[PDB]
């Protein structure tokens, strides 16, 4: 599989908040910190939830939200609903041969 | 607004090659490069080299430099990718991912994705 | 902290129909009010070297060819074109001023565009009559008029002599008279950066519209020596007080003039500073050096990289490096086919207003709208990094006579064959 490491799966409840890690070597994740996300239905093309770490587009949300540390980089999520039983992939610059690498993805259940 | 719609999906034997459009509307074809993304069935994403819709210069990832060519229309606003010599774990759904205006290494609209099996 | 190079910037204020009509078409009243206006303004300007010569009045009378409207950035780019458009065409001047009765929004009294001194569309001012005294109204000519040379709003810390400066922006009990030390650094820097050789030339004596005063600096018709005041005046061929020559002189200020005496005809008074910037001769019974003047239009400069366009050389990589960073260069050409969207950055020409019709570029003038800068400085996203904010949407867009292609510049937004 791809270079980055996420857990493997992690469930919630409606009422609750969680966090989703994804981690990389310096090159990867820690160093150039242009780490984004990625929440992808089933049958469903992935759609892009933050990018820049932090930085956030319009048209989702504020239930999401991302954080750095060290070459650590998460994504928390307040307020389970509905829509959040998906996949969440992760997704970071590297200064090698191949331009973006993702995260081996997670499963979130609600 | 932007829309991208790939080609039907195909069943190839192993050791033939495969091509795959995707077609661009509402926006400027030239002005993005176009990525491709590869997800095999239960798997995570897999990413493949970006096509520049203007020059035509390509790149591609390490584990893809001797597979894969990529080539543009311009007039129709298509982009294609080949992929030579399948193996029974090229399995997968692949998806033209595009750039977009505030960062290059994130991907915002995804075209709904081609599935491409290899099997006897 | 230095003596700046002498700097002369030649001034056109235009009064609005509001504004005409509030002195019942009284024309002579308002030209009094701006004479002591730009007096004063004159005056405050004395320890920065730079002098402020007003070189034409024009009256919107019984009409108005611009929609002044109470939003300030609305009326401000309405004005900015319409200069670029005429005035300039019509009056050769580096500085442009509106002056209206029309109250805007936020009670803000005066705004301009940063940095545009010698830019066609940018260098243009908008100003509110909002007192009865001549003082405090210099007070805000004073304020823009330093904001487009480069200066910004005052920064804690720097304040001058434990009270507030022109550069305050915010109003106060006493209207100050001086600048910040935190002021002249930044007017240098501009100097060093932006480089506006469009104000180093000082202005005929016969085209100055101002009446002629005494101690200024500036030489008008009707004075036959002028060295300013008389506390200052270190040339021995004249006396201030008097403000006539001394008995035995010829001269008085000036360029071709030399050694107290009139140089011989022929020998050269204004040099070249550019490569399309010709040199002229003296006439020979003048002390005034003829019209500065320059080569065609057209002519290739800076080592064929660009044509020469009313005597500057403008270039694509120039103004990458005024925009982001010394170590810019103009971006790629796939980039440039962003103005094809009319997007709410990339385009060729605009309505006026936070909102309107962008227009879609030509497919062949994608080059002569935005201009997108490679710079990997700040953050290696963003390949193609461009300048855009709806108070200065014309910085950023690349300016008249720069080189499109090979044989051709953007003229009037459209990449037209050169020497048509
Ligand atoms: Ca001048
Ligand atoms: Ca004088
Ligand atoms: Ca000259």
């Amino acid at each position: 599989q791809s270079a980055l490491t996420q857990p493997a799966s992690v469930s919630g409840s409606p009422g609750q908040s969680i966090t989703i890690s994804c981690t990389g070597t310096s090159s990867d994740v820690g160093g150039y910190n242009y780490v984004s996300w990625y929440q992808q239905h089933p049958g469903k093309a992935p759609k892009l939830m933050i990018y820049e770490v932090s930085n956030r587009p319009s048209g989702v949300s504020n239930r999401f939200s991302g954080s750095k540390s060290g070459n650590t980089a998460s994504l928390t999520i307040s307020g389970l609903q509905a829509e959040d039983e998906a996949d969440y992939y992760c997704s970071s610059y590297t200064s090698s041969s191949t331009l973006v690498v993702f995260g081996g993805g997670t499963k979130l259940t609600v | 607004q932007v829309q991208l719609v790939q080609s039907g999906a195909e069943v190839k034997k192993p050791g033939a090659s495969v091509k795959v459009s995707c077609k661009a509307s509402g926006y400027t074809f030239t002005g993005y490069y176009m990525h491709w993304v590869r997800q095999a069935p239960g798997q995570g994403l897999e990413w493949m080299g970006w096509i520049n819709p203007n020059s035509g210069g390509t790149n591609y990832a390490q584990k893809f430099q001797g597979r894969v060519t990529m080539t543009r229309d311009t007039s129709i606003s298509t982009a294609y990718m080949e992929l030579s010599r399948l193996r029974s774990d090229d399995t997968a759904v692949y998806y033209c991912a595009r750039e977009w205006d505030d960062d290059d290494f994130s991907f915002d609209y995804w075209g709904q994705g081609t599935l491409v099996t290899v099997s006897s | 902290e230095r003596k700046f190079e002498k700097k002369f910037i030649e001034l056109v204020v235009v009064v609005d129909h509001s504004m005409v009509t509030k002195y019942n078409n009284d024309s002579t009243a308002i030209r009094t009010w701006i004479y002591e206006m730009l007096n004063t303004v004159n005056e405050i300007y004395l320890p920065f070297n730079i002098r402020v010569a007003l070189v034409g009045l024009e009256f919107w009378c019984n009409g108005d060819l611009i929609n002044v409207t109470s939003t300030a950035d609305d009326t401000l780019h309405s004005f900015g074109e319409w200069r670029a458009s005429d005035l300039l065409n019509r009056k050769r001047h580096d500085h442009a001023q509106l002056l209206t009765n029309v109250t805007l929004d936020h009670s803000t009294l005066g705004i301009t565009f940063v940095y545009g001194m010698c830019k066609s569309d940018r260098s243009v001012e908008l100003i509110l009559d909002y007192s009865n005294i001549t003082f405090n109204m210099a007070y805000i000519i004073a304020h823009e008029m330093g904001h487009s040379l480069g200066m910004l709003h005052d920064t804690k810390f720097c304040t001058c002599g434990a009270k507030p400066c022109i550069m305050f922006g915010k109003e106060s009990i006493p209207p100050p008279k001086e600048f910040s030390s935190c002021s002249y650094d930044q007017y240098n820097k501009y100097l060093l950066k932006y480089n506006p050789k469009c104000i180093l030339d000082p202005p005929l004596r016969k085209d100055i519209a101002s009446p002629a005063v005494c101690g200024n600096e500036i030489w008008e018709e009707g004075e036959e020596c002028d060295c300013g005041s008389p506390a200052d005046c270190r040339n021995p061929c004249c006396d201030a007080a008097t403000c006539k020559l001394k008995p035995g002189a010829e001269c008085g200020n000036g360029e071709c003039c030399d050694k107290c005496k009139i140089r011989k005809a022929g020998t050269e008074c204004r040099p070249a500073r550019d490569d399309c910037d010709v040199a002229e001769h003296c006439t020979g019974q003048s002390a005034e050096c003829p019209r500065n003047e320059f080569q065609r239009n057209g002519q290739p400069c800076l080592n064929n990289s660009g044509y020469c366009y009313n005597g500057d050389c403008p270039i694509m990589l120039n103004q990458c490096i005024a925009l982001f960073s010394p170590s810019a260069t103009v971006a790629q050409d796939s980039c440039f086919q962003r103005n094809l969207q009319g997007s709410y950055y990339g385009y060729c020409t605009k309505e006026i207003g936070y909102y309107g019709k962008r227009f879609p570029c030509a497919p062949q003038d994608v080059k002569c709208g935005r201009l997108y800068c490679l710079d990997n400085s700040f953050k290696k996203n963003m390949r193609c990094k461009n300048d855009y904010s709806y108070a200065d949407e014309n910085k950023g867009i690349v300016e008249p006579g720069t080189k499109c292609e090979d044989g051709k510049v953007c003229i009037n937004r459209k990449c037209v064959d050169v020497n048509t």
